[PDB]
């Protein structure tokens, strides 16, 4: 399957965002997988493989996506805010205030990012209050 | 909340 199209992995990729709307998590993981596979640069696979694993409790497997779809997209606020739900799951308040921080900084740099913005700063206030 | 992707084109 190597060497499609951009229309052809623009449709795949509608098809793992249909199913992943769907609830579908687990067929959805395996199409963000494929297109990860077919274009390591475009960070919107992995943001798709990273959602699909955070839905199904795999949040280290999430993160690892996440984290490589940072450095795809440094301004990219959705790759830190999420990461820091995953490590909230799992017990990693650092993390979890680390992602939330520098989320918040990417969304206010963003007005298409301003509800996102906020609840960054409302998760980093969450986390901070448990850390006292 | 689940994550919100970007919409296909």
């Amino acid at each position: 399957l190597r060497g499609l199209s951009e229309d052809t992995l623009e449709q795949l990729y509608a098809l793992g965002f249909n199913q992943y709307q769907a609830g579908k998590w687990d067929d959805a993981q395996k199409i963000f997988q494929a297109l990860c596979m077919l274009d390591h640069y475009d960070a919107r696979y992995f943001l798709g493989l990273g959602a699909c694993r955070q839905s199904l409790g795999l949040y280290e497997q999430a993160l690892q996506s996440y984290s490589y779809g940072a450095l795809m997209d440094i301004n990219e606020p959705r790759f830190p805010f999420h990461a820091a739900e995953c490590h909230l799951q799992l017990g990693d308040l650092d993390g979890a205030e680390s992602g939330f921080y520098s989320a918040r900084a990417l969304a206010a740099a963003q007005p298409a990012h301003e509800a996102l913005a906020a609840r960054a700063g409302a998760m980093l206030e969450a986390v901070t209050a448990r850390k006292d | 909340t689940g994550v919100a992707l970007t919409p296909p084109s």
